[PDB]
């Protein structure tokens, strides 16, 4: 099958700038060009076909080019409604293979995170378990450390990382952190503290 | 209505069950399709053209001669040659002069001579033939319903839907406003026989002439005028507008011979024409087989009232429309829009409605309605419009309309009618058997003679009919009948 | 407004069978064509069954060739996908598509999409836990909230904060696969004056068994 | 055959690269430019005059497929009369000139 490799995996841009996304092809497919725009939870949008045509409902903000192996989806005037996932596609071959998805991002500075580490209350001690809950919020870029300080002891047990799309209001990224213990291990250690070390800011910021 | 703008108008009725109306639209005809329960459909072939088709042999009319060089030799002193004997576009003739001692030969008698010219032409004197292509010819069909409006020829009609038909078209769903969709399925190759159609073209910039013409291929290759092709410099068979004479030992004068605008077009007995408008070589004669599906049509104003019985100011009075149909134009200034109280009662029975309408559901509209054509039985026909009657009479006869349809069976079954047996709609033991017994006739008569002419038609007809009378064998005495077809049939 | 309402999203074990549908509107059927496209949870798209107009024939990639059955209906406006013999990696967002008048391979309009999780083990529901801090330091501009959805199987999820009143500064996590179990979390950001004075209770309405 | 594990093509993306003409041996040749979902069984069908139901396209190239570098040439034999040779939505008015 003809693979469609996007060179731009995780790219960022400003509001007023014009950027473009390219896409590889295993062989010369020519004018079998197709792109998309899907937001998380919402639908994709079949914007441009054959690299130069549109559908009624697509503005002049979305142009395109590229006939052959390398394609071109140039977008001018990147709105708040362009914070989405851009797919690649050839419709030459059967099957009509797809791109993994270009997550277009909004440009934002390097910020410091915050943690509200919450040990379990009396509502979870009935079930016999105690799952201590951490949060890493409000940080750019995505590179951040997830660790635990159970009386300051290093513990890789309880590192579960999930990603989150850039926020429409706050423009942040998120990486999860959650611990799974019992009632006995809850009653063996007093101080509970979660660690969040940003790429630039090397300080764990805590409610100790 | 375009069907009112000409004489050759033919009401193909839409009988119950007949929903796929096979037609043959001629170029310069108009078939109103009145189906019982459908809007009436004026359907007509509009234009037959092609966007600059290829050309064939062009023919110089007015020749032009120059660079005339004459040379002779004595009888036994090596007969004459010239460098222009074998140059392009040069017409020459070797001939025996009578070489005297005036130009100082050794002998008398037959000395040779030759003289050549440049068989050129005059500008804009080309008879440019064109053959149509089967893949680029366009058949244009315009269709108009009966909205109650009448629009002239110098105007244009609003709902006049136009359908073009090329080699890559099958079916044209024409939206008839609120009347619905009509479906025309026309077939191009079963129309104008394009294999032997030469669109001959002279100077169109001459103001007082036609623009295109329509002639036949066989005669076109029987033209003995000098010819060439597109880009070919010199004239093939150029010895036809160039002739020679007899010299007197020195100079044979190769005579210029002139123009041919009269022998071609002016003394010639029964040939048709065509048209050009810019870069499309139109025609004026034609025919094309179309199937017409009325299945997505409906009448307009079925959920309206009837109008007043009084207020109908006659903007146009009813008159006879040449085809036992009666038109009118009511102008209604009351409660619009409404269905018009159209009736025409019987005579001898004053109750019975006999108004065989053509415009179905006549309705005055917000800016339209009024034109109400109807067909009537012969004699007394009392055309009410509500209580305000335009009291009326029609001049036809009962068997006269039937005999009129026999006369249409005479004149429409002409050379066009050899193929146009689809005036009905899949007749079974009326149409198919007719196509069989007439394909064997028209095929045989187009095969024999190649066209012979009306005077040879009657000459050969009466000659073989005399061989019918002057015959010994009673079995071969049917030569009077076999010649009888040649005398009686093809003389219209 | 062209609508493609996906339906038939259930929870069936591998080697099972589903029957998708798609309520279509805003376009005539046989002038266009309809197809299915799936999206894996790790953001890698994949075709299920692309097919032309009028229900002429059916295509399948060699991953699913000979098992499924895509069919249709014109007037009823329903695109079917009769699936059978479910692979365990068929957990993907199935999208009803709408190809153009030209049948461009790509699909102009789309639907909201459903999730047909093909999971091996039987389903388990989570519980609700609006937790609270113990040993603790000084006030800040904002101190975010906490609730955990743990010990459940399997996705999807619907979690909000106080029936949608506090939604300023959300941080939603879809899923983390861990030992045939998932575990997500969510956030909302208020100052240190709001938490002890007002009351905050998270909502765990997870449609594995659809309970609270 | 070649192309039995493929599908019927699009109806739209067929365009005439080449004009359907008679072979001089009662067959109609052509070539299409299909720039879409390749390769696939071309929807070649040709109705007659008198019945638009029945396909009468006696094919000479069976199972036409527009390959990734190949495909296009289609040849068919037809009965006499008017014949609408469909290649998807793209059609062609043809009269078979033989008796
Ligand atoms: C059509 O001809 C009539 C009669 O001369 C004239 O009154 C009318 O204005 C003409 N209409 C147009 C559009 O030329």
């Amino acid at each position: 099958d003809i693979v469609m490799t996007q060179s731009q995996k995780f790219m960022s841009t400003s509001v007023g700038d014009r950027v473009t996304v390219t896409c590889k092809a295993s062989q010369n497919v020519g004018t079998n060009v197709a792109w998309y725009q899907q937001k998380p939870g919402q639908s994709p949008k079949g914007l441009i076909y054959s690299a130069s045509y549109r559908y009624s409902g697509v503005p002049d903000r979305f142009i395109g080019s590229g006939s052959g192996t390398d394609f071109t989806l140039t977008i001018s005037n990147v709105q708040s409604g362009d914070l989405a996932e851009y797919f690649c596609q050839q419709y030459n071959n059967h099957p009509l293979t797809f791109g993994a998805g270009t997550k277009l991002e909004l440009k934002r500075a390097d910020a410091a995170p915050t943690v509200s580490i919450f040990p379990p209350s009396s509502e979870q001690l009935t079930s016999g378990g105690a799952s201590v809950v951490c949060f890493l919020n409000n940080f750019y870029p995505k590179d951040i450390n997830v660790k635990w300080k159970i009386d300051g002891s290093e513990r890789q047990d309880g590192v579960l990382n999930s990603w989150t799309d850039q926020d429409s209001k706050d423009s942040t990224y998120s990486m999860s952190s959650t611990l799974t213990l019992t009632k006995d291990e809850y009653e063996r250690h007093n101080s509970y503290t979660c660690e969040a070390t940003h790429k630039t800011s090397t300080s764990p910021i805590v409610k100790s | 209505s375009r069907c009112t703008h000409l004489e050759n108008r033919d009401f193909v009725t839409g009988t119950q069950g007949t929903t796929r109306v096979t037609l043959v639209l001629e170029l310069g005809g108009c078939v109103t399709i009145t189906a019982e329960g459908k809007p009436s459909m004026d359907v007509w072939l509009d234009a037959i053209y092609q966007e600059n088709p290829a050309q064939t042999r062009e023919y110089c009319l007015h020749a032009k001669l120059s660079d005339t060089k004459v040379a002779a030799r004595c009888p036994t002193m090596g007969p004459a040659t010239l460098a222009e004997e074998h140059q392009g576009g040069t017409v020459c003739k070797r001939d025996q002069s009578d070489r005297g001692w005036g130009n100082h030969c050794g002998l008398f008698g037959k000395g040779s001579i030759v003289a050549c010219v440049k068989a050129a032409c005059e500008a804009k004197k080309k008879a440019t033939g064109h053959v149509y292509d089967a893949n680029k010819i366009v058949y244009t069909v315009k269709v108009e319903p009966h909205t109650g409006d009448y629009v002239a020829a110098n105007e244009t009609h609003s709902g006049r839907k136009t359908a073009s038909f090329t080699v890559s078209s099958e079916k044209t769903i024409l939206t008839m406003g609120e009347y619905g969709d009509v479906s025309l399925l026309c077939r191009v190759a079963s129309g104008v026989d394009l294999a032997q159609t030469v669109i001959l073209e002279l100077d169109k910039t001459v103001e007082h002439l036609p623009t295109a013409w329509q002639v036949h291929r066989d005669w076109f290759n029987d033209l003995a005028l000098p010819w060439k092709h597109e880009g070919a410099r010199n004239w093939n068979n150029a010895e036809r507008l160039v002739e020679f004479g007899a010299p007197h030992a020195v100079k044979m004068d190769v005579y210029n011979l002139g123009d041919q605008t009269g022998v071609l077009l002016k003394a010639l007995a029964g040939v048709p024409v065509a048209h050009i408008e810019g870069t499309k070589y139109h025609l004026k004669s034609g025919h094309v087989t179309c199937e017409v599906g009325l299945e997505k049509l409906k009448m307009k104003g079925l959920t309206y009232t009837m109008c007043d019985k009084t207020k109908f100011t006659w903007k146009r009075a009813p008159t006879d429309s040449g085809h036992d149909t009666v038109v009118m134009e009511v102008t209604f200034s009351g409660t619009k829009p409404c269905r018009i109280p159209v009736r025409a009662v019987a005579h001898g029975s004053p109750d019975v409605n006999v108004a065989m309408l053509i415009t179905p559901n006549p309705t005055i509209e917000n800016n339209g309605g009024g034109f109400i054509e109807m067909q009537l039985p012969p004699g007394d026909n009392i055309i009410y419009v509500g209580e305000l009657s335009y009291q009326w009479f029609q001049k036809g006869s009962s068997i006269g309309r039937v005999f009129q349809k026999t006369k249409k069976g005479i004149e429409r079954l002409t050379v066009i009618g050899e193929h146009a047996w689809d005036f009905g709609s899949a007749g079974g033991f009326l149409s198919s058997i007719g196509k069989a017994l007439h394909t064997v006739l028209g095929g045989a008569f187009n095969s024999i003679f190649g066209g012979v002419g009306f005077l040879p038609k009657l000459l050969l007809g009466v000659a073989l009919a005399w061989l019918g009378l002057n015959m010994r064998n009673p079995t071969m005495s049917m030569s009077f009948l076999l010649a009888g077809v040649l005398v009686l049939a093809m003389t219209l | 407004e062209v609508k493609l309402e996906e339906s038939g999203g259930g929870l069936v074990q591998p080697g099972g069978s589903l029957k998708l549908s798609c309520a279509a509107s805003g376009f005539t059927f046989s002038s266009y064509g309809m197809s299915w496209v799936r999206q894996t949870p790790d953001k890698r798209l994949e075709l299920v069954a692309a097919t032309n107009s009028d229900g002429d024939s059916t295509y399948y990639p060699d991953s699913v060739k000979g098992r499924f059955t895509i069919s249709r209906d014109r007037a009823k406006n329903t695109l079917y996908l009769q699936m059978s013999s479910l692979k365990s990696e068929d957990t993907a967002m199935y999208y009803c598509t709408r190809v153009l008048y030209d049948y461009d391979g790509e699909f102009a309009y789309w639907g909201q999409g459903t999730l047909v999780t093909v999971s091996a083990a039987k389903t388990t529901p989570p519980s609700v836990y609006p937790l609270a801090p113990g040993s603790a330091a000084q006030t800040n501009s904002m101190v975010t909230l906490g609730c955990l959805v743990k010990g459940y199987f399997p996705e999807p999820v619907t979690v909000t904060w106080n029936s949608g009143s506090l939604s300023s500064g959300v941080h939603t996590f879809p899923a983390v696969l861990q030992s045939d179990l998932y575990t997500l979390s969510s956030s909302v950001t208020v100052p240190s004056k709001t938490w002890p004075s007002e009351t905050v209770t998270c909502n765990v309405a997870h449609p594995a068994s659809s309970t609270k």
